[PDB]
């Protein structure tokens, strides 16, 4: 097949420029310039995916040096000639003096960037540096105090004759060299500090008591300064630190609105479509009919979503009373029919294969409902551990005595102790949709409740409102309501598959326009499995 | 409830600063009584030295006679044309025929003696490529400080995309869902990765299944970050060359030959073409595909022919 | 199993501040040591104070003029001291502060004292939180690192051990150590960090050394927000393969909070358990190990993870309760020994990690006065009153 | 006044610019061949190639003038700011050794190519005679084609990362910090 190998490669390449560049690579190999290693490395990205073509090429060509990476280039031997006196023979033979790295070569004369941090993280680093400078000065001062205290203790059992002559070298008889230099230079002036430390160096026991007293009162004032700064520092960090730990959840209030739209989900499922089609075209002609599958292991989650929905029903004011009644009834009936739930078993107190062919609005509606189900699913799957951890929150007794615990949310009852976490966040979402929660407190409680893992529930009211607005189009739009009515006609809970869904398919396809999107949402009764398979423009072509 | 009014203390105020405590409360009684800022010789920045009556400033190393800051000369300092403008050959001994006296004195070097003259009456400077050397290579250009920059280097990013690029975006797409990188604005289709035929956009409910993709800076070929071994994107520095193009320099070991390409010649008479032979040309590469620094019109048929010819020669070995 | 652990602390090492608004902060080591003393770990531990290093003892890797510059530097006369600074890149990215020479001396002394205690056999695990600088070159200071004390520790280990392995687990990986051990075969360097316009910018998959040091430099680039599970999956198999193939006689581990969830210029999402379980895994081998601390631009989490590192090296499990210390207010509102991981995106896909692992195995399958030198003597320093 | 250069030498000059400014690679003065023997070989080959109608006098004049001219222009329009430190080291060495460093003893022909490239600017900056300009440009063309005919033995592409001799050496970090810094 050596004749058609090049035409097969040309068909696989697609782009003209890439084919020409592969031609150039092959010619560079053909002119005794490129060796076997570089050719095979180039082919690894070129024809790595095609295992059959790669094996044929390797068998036909006949396959059975240093790496020299981009950094650490070789220095000349002239720079090697340097003394480095503390060197012995083995230490020569292990270390290399002709290889050096320097970051501008890595940056290619463009520099480097830092990771972008939120304003809460920036002010956390800020409060960290204010806390650094204070106690650093304080404890350098305690070290100087203990040094001069040892000096004064040596003075206290000593007489005047050698008090007059107590010449000492720099260091004050300690292993340190310049820490007292820093301390008495920081406390006093720049020019005065050098002269007073000179007097301390050559004449101790005359300036040492007074500088000890001055440094002791400096210590005491720095200590109470730290003490009354400590309270405001802690009260600021209590609300700053948890928000700083939230990175995706800080922008979740806008990212959720941006990405839970019609066109984003359309692109999301069409990408999975085109990947499946061209991957199988590479591999095998028949195509699968399952993609972007969701699992439904818990049944009470739909009841929680119903509680959120009819909590939002009685809160909004932009809709009429019979409009609200019909929308709530339809929202309940959708699970009362589609998931084969005979009736909602929570509808009393303590409550505040089959194929579906539908348009774009029902697809977006079901996608938001699956997203809210998944949010509650990762809420509930860690509930048994988070509730346990909250239940045994061992408060430090020392912090109990002098009052450093974060009681910001405990005054208003936003704390989670003594109550199941899932029911508590359900109630919190009820009051959150009700509009009397002061949102920042709600995300703060979620931050200090689930250890920042509950970042997907920040816009639970927003996704609930979007869900309600999308379900409002299920009745006002004539095509969507007609599709729903012929799903009332179609759904019969009887063995009628493989001969009744085809006429359903052509009937909806004749029912909708050319520009409307078409979706096959397959629901399975056992194990509560669902499947949405994309059939966009796959029926009107022929 | 932060209170920076009363709890901010008096001895130590807002940090990274000082206060009057180190000056007023510091009594010790224990002792018992024209110039420029651009360095117009290399167009760079650094430590500068300037002349009193000359606005030009130089570097410490950009001086014909090199000098160091540790042993800088004392008193007034003067440049070369400063020594020939306010000093000798322009104030006393006026320039009447001393230029011809250079020829008459230095043994008839007249074909170079006037250049020997204006060497000393010229400020020292770093090397600068002439403009006629620049124009024959259109792919190269002069940078901000005067460094080499061909098409291999990427244009530096503006500060809007660099500092004030919001929090969700960050320097790289390594954070949050960014589906805009998987869709090109030229046609609105999906960027299919070359190695694996998948866009891998993923889902918003499952962001972790999303695989990062990047466009190429030359052929706009999409490429996943996991297929080719690479950690993150390429935003500053050289342009991201995908591992499918011809390398500028290759290495074959027989000491060795580099073959640092043949650059690029602008479209004029120097760029000369000749297709006459397809078989056994030995043209050491540097080709272009069609349907001195000569470039022969090479086609697909000849390339695949001589490739087959060479691998039929080499398999007997 | 049970192992005697050497701790090298000085009361002066936290007294040096690089400057206002600075990421690098040696003051975290002092409150870390306060955390070990306040935890009651001194009963099953022996602690010594290492003497500061001298000029010639600091010359074992760096050149003479660089050591002389580091000894004679001072911010007061930085105005005319401008030639050398640019030569050793000091004052531009690494500002000059008081006590830089003494801080470098104590860092190097701690590193080589830990190495000498490993060599002589008085201890099995050497911990030196006073110095873990790893960005320093032969005549270049980068990453707010001036002396490459890890190279000196590896050299002192090589004076007795045939093979020494250096493991880097934090971001801003040590390029100085890899540069110093790029051509030797008796030293193998493995590092875990982020690549892609990061401050080092060095360390590739193709960066495996040249000459005799070929296939002896392991670099594992990561991405933003790597969690504990994928860090375990990228650490434990490759570390087991390194121990099976290279068979080191000593391990130099660079510990720090730079790779933690919260950091200034860091990029990872490792919790305290993820940062400590890797060290527990490499300690479970039983071979001697050397511990240094030179990473972590945050402080509150860094003290806690270093305390947990010491507790795990003492073969005990520390409680989440945090006792009162003279730095008790630095910790978070919960005031527990718990570095809470962030919720940022784990963009580190498993497929990229698997490709990196496969090519790393493909690289590694071919492996299979100096009078005071030798160190091995130090002040006892047993009278510590840091307990509160 | 216009001067042309063959495209091979222009590519060599562009490669030199990339090596210095972008790749950060300075030339190797301790090399096999320097400018003085470049012009010596040029003079000898041209003298032994053609006859003797009196052109050898102006040939030797051109060679000596180019040698001394290179001696002066080394620190005037040559030597990129990276290479100023590398000049400073060997000039200090010659100061310590009490010997005089003329550039024709260590410098290669790439700086000669730089001077030939910048020659038209200096020619246009002088009031200098027309027929002298024509004969100078003709000698420049002759030297350029002679360098073309000996281009393989003179400018061979080699990487200093793996070879001892590559007519270029890599710049160290300290050298870069001094030269391109302060
Ligand atoms: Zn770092």
């Amino acid at each position: 097949e050596e004749v058609t190998f090049f035409e097969k490669a040309k068909r696989y390449i697609g782009n003209k420029h890439l084919y020409t560049e592969f031609l150039k690579i092959l010619n560079l190999y053909s002119q005794d310039i490129l060796d076997l290693d570089d050719l095979v490395e180039k082919v690894d990205f070129y024809l790595g995916s095609n295992k059959e073509l790669f094996t044929w090429f390797k068998n036909f060509v006949g396959y059975q040096c240093e790496a020299f990476g981009p950094s650490y280039k070789r220095l000349p031997k002239s720079d090697t000639f340097m003394p480095c006196s503390g060197r012995d023979d083995m230490c020569w033979e292990v270390l290399n003096d002709e290889w050096v790295g320097h970051p501008v070569w890595a940056s290619e004369d463009s520099g480097f960037i830092a990771h972008r941090k939120n304003q809460y993280e920036e002010t956390l680093f800020k409060i960290e540096e204010e806390r650094h400078e204070y106690d650093f000065y304080i404890e350098s001062n305690l070290r100087t105090i203990q040094c001069l205290e040892t000096i004064v203790n040596k003075i206290e059992n000593m007489t005047e004759n050698e008090k007059a002559n107590f010449k000492l070298p720099p260091g004050l008889g300690h292993t340190s060299m310049t820490i007292y230099k820093k301390v008495i230079r920081k406390v006093y002036d720049k020019e005065r500090g050098f002269e007073i430390i000179d007097a301390l160096h050559e004449h101790p026991a005359v300036t040492a008591p007074v500088v000890l007293k001055r440094l002791k009162q400096k210590d005491e004032e720095w200590r109470r300064a730290q003490r009354e700064w400590n309270k405001v520092w802690r009260e600021l960090e209590q609300k700053v630190f948890f928000k700083s730990l939230d990175h995706l959840g800080l922008t979740f209030k806008q990212a959720d609105k941006k990405l839970l739209t019609t066109k984003q989900l359309i692109s999301e499922i069409s990408s999975i479509k085109v990947d499946q089609t061209n991957k199988k075209i590479h591999w095998l002609t028949p195509k699968p009919k399952s993609q972007l599958d969701f699992d439904f292991p818990d049944k009470n989650i739909f009841y929680d979503i119903l509680c959120l929905a009819d909590t939002f029903i009685t809160h909004t004011t932009a809709y009429s009373n019979p409009d609200k009644e019909r929308l709530k009834d339809l929202l309940k009936y959708f699970i009362s029919l589609f998931f084969s739930i005979s009736f909602e078993k929570i509808e009393e107190s303590l409550y505040s294969i089959f194929n579906l062919f539908a348009n774009t609005n029902i697809y977006i509606f079901f996608r938001h409902w699956t997203t809210i189900y998944e949010r509650l699913l990762e809420i509930k799957q860690m509930n048994e551990r988070v509730t346990k951890e909250i239940n045994t929150r061992s408060t430090v007794t020392f912090a109990k005595d002098l009052d450093l615990l974060s009681s910001q949310l405990s005054e208003m009852g936003l704390d989670f102790v003594g109550e199941d976490a899932y029911k508590q966040v359900l109630r919190l979402s009820r009051r959150l949709i009700n509009g009397d929660l002061e949102h920042q407190w709600f995300e703060e409680s979620l931050r200090q409740a689930y250890n920042n893992k509950a970042f997907k529930l920040y816009t639970i009211d927003k996704v609930t409102q979007s869900l309600v607005k999308h379900a409002h189009t299920l009745m006002t739009d004539a095509k969507t309501a007609e599709i729903m009515a012929l799903f009332v006609k179609d759904r019969n809970a009887s063995t009628t598959s493989a001969k009744d869904q085809i006429i359903y398919r052509l009937q909806v396809r004749s029912h909708m326009s050319n520009t409307e999107n078409m979706f096959r949402i397959e629901f399975d009764k056992r194990t509560l499995h669902v499947s949405i398979q994309y059939i966009a423009l796959d029926d009107l072509t022929l | 409830k932060k209170r920076p009014k009363r709890l901010s203390s008096q001895n130590v105020n807002y940090d990274l600063k000082r206060r009057k405590i180190i000056t007023s409360e510091g009594i010790e009684r224990s002792f018992k009584n024209e110039n420029e800022d651009f360095c117009s010789a290399c167009n760079q920045s650094g430590s500068f030295l300037c002349c009193d009556t000359c606005p030009k400033s130089f570097h410490f190393l950009c001086l014909d006679p090199p000098i160091d800051p540790n042993n800088l000369p004392k008193g007034d300092w003067h440049c070369n044309e400063c020594k020939f403008k306010i000093f000798i050959n322009n104030s006393m001994a006026t320039l009447k025929k001393i230029e011809s006296n250079f020829i008459k004195q230095n043994n008839n070097v007249k074909i170079f003696a006037k250049l020997l003259f204006n060497i000393d009456s010229h400020n020292p400077k770093q090397f600068q490529l002439p403009n006629y050397i620049k124009e024959t290579f259109p792919a190269v250009k002069t940078g901000s400080r005067g460094q080499y920059s061909d098409e291999n280097d990427k244009i530096p990013l503006t500060d809007r995309q660099l500092f004030n690029t919001s929090y969700g975006q960050s320097i790289t797409k390594l954070d949050s869902y960014n589906p805009d990188t998987h869709i090109d604005s030229n046609s609105g289709k999906f960027l299919i990765c070359y190695k694996c035929n998948q866009t891998r956009l993923g889902s918003w409910s499952h962001p972790e299944n999303s695989r990062l993709i990047m466009t190429c800076d030359y052929c706009q070929t999409p490429w996943h970050l996991d297929c080719v071994p690479r950690a993150s994107f390429k935003n500053l520095g050289s342009k991201w060359k995908c591992p499918l193009h011809s390398p500028t320099k290759v290495y074959k070991k027989i000491n060795y030959k580099v073959w640092k390409k043949q650059r690029l010649i602008n479209k004029k008479n120097q760029l000369y073409y000749e297709p006459l032979q397809k078989i056994g040309y030995q043209n050491n590469g540097n080709i272009q595909i069609i349907p001195d620094f000569k470039i022969t019109q090479i086609d697909e048929n000849s390339i695949k022919y001589d490739f087959f010819d060479k691998i039929y020669k080499s398999k007997m070995v | 199993d049970k192992r005697r652990v050497a701790y090298f602390y000085d009361a002066d090492v936290g007294n040096y501040a690089y400057g206002a608004g600075h990421p690098m902060k040696p003051h975290r080591i002092r409150m870390a040591h306060s955390l070990i003393m306040n935890y009651g770990l001194y009963k099953k531990m022996e602690i010594y104070r290492a003497k500061p290093a001298t000029k010639q003892e600091m010359c074992q890797f760096h050149t003479d003029e660089y050591i002389d510059f580091l000894s004679r530097v001072t911010p007061d006369n930085l105005e005319m001291f401008k030639r050398e600074s640019v030569k050793f890149n000091v004052g531009d990215d690494c500002p000059v502060f008081d006590g830089l020479y003494e801080y470098c001396s104590i860092s190097g002394g701690g590193s080589m004292e830990g190495a000498a205690r490993l060599n002589r056999g008085k201890c099995d695990v050497a911990v030196n939180y006073a110095g873990g600088l790893h960005h320093a070159k032969k005549s270049e200071a980068s990453g707010f690192c001036y002396l490459n004390d890890i190279v000196l520790g590896i050299i002192e280990l090589l004076r007795y051990h045939p093979r020494v392995l250096y493991i880097d687990i934090d971001v801003h990986h040590g390029d100085g150590v890899e540069e110093a051990f790029y051509t030797t075969d008796r030293v193998m360097t493995c590092s875990f960090h982020k690549y892609g316009e990061f401050f080092p910018g060095t360390g590739e998959l193709r960066d495996i050394g040249v000459g005799a040091g070929k296939n002896y430099a392991v670099n594992v680039p990561l991405r933003d927000g790597i969690d504990d599970a994928t860090y375990r999956s990228v650490f434990e198999p490759v570390i087991k393969k390194i121990m099976e193939w290279y068979q080191p006689s000593a391990v130099v581990l660079q510990c720090g909070g730079d790779s933690l969830s919260g950091d200034r210029l860091g990029c990872f999402n490792l919790s305290m358990e993820g940062h400590a379980n890797c060290v527990n895994y490499v300690k479970s081998f039983g071979i001697p190990m050397m511990v240094v601390g030179g990473g972590g631009y945050t402080m509150r989490n860094v003290a806690r993870t270093w305390c947990f590192e010491t507790g795990l090296l003492n073969n005990v499990v520390l409680d989440k309760d945090l006792p009162y210390n003279e730095y008790y207010e630095y910790y978070g509102p919960d005031y527990k020994l718990s570095v809470r991981p962030s919720n940022m995106f784990n963009v580190n896909t498993p497929e990229y990690l698997d490709k990196v692992m496969t090519n790393i195995f493909a690289n590694l399958e071919n492996t299979k006065v100096e009078e005071d030198s030798a160190e091995a003597k130090d002040t006892k320093g047993g009278s510590q009153y840091a307990r509160d | 006044i216009s001067l042309q250069i063959p495209i091979k030498l222009k590519s060599v000059l562009v490669d030199d610019w990339e090596y210095v400014t972008k790749d950060k690679k300075i030339c190797r003065l301790p090399a096999d061949v320097t400018v003085e023997m470049v012009l010596n070989k040029y003079e000898h080959e041209v003298s032994q190639e053609l006859e003797s109608p009196g052109s050898q006098s102006q040939l030797s004049e051109y060679c000596a003038g180019l040698k001394l001219y290179f001696d002066k222009c080394l620190g005037n329009m040559l030597l990129y700011r990276l290479e100023r430190l590398q000049y400073d080291e060997l000039l200090k060495k010659s100061s310590k050794d009490q010997k005089p460093l003329v550039p024709i003893r260590i410098y290669g022909a790439i700086h000669l190519l730089r001077l030939i490239s910048v020659l038209p600017e200096l020619i246009s900056s002088t009031t200098m005679d027309l027929q002298s300009c024509q004969l100078l440009i003709k000698q420049t063309e002759d030297f350029l084609v002679w360098l073309l005919m000996h281009v393989d033995e003179y400018f061979n592409d080699k990487d200093p990362n793996r070879s001892d001799d590559a007519l270029y050496v890599n710049t160290s970090s300290q050298y870069e910090g001094v030269a391109l810094g302060m």
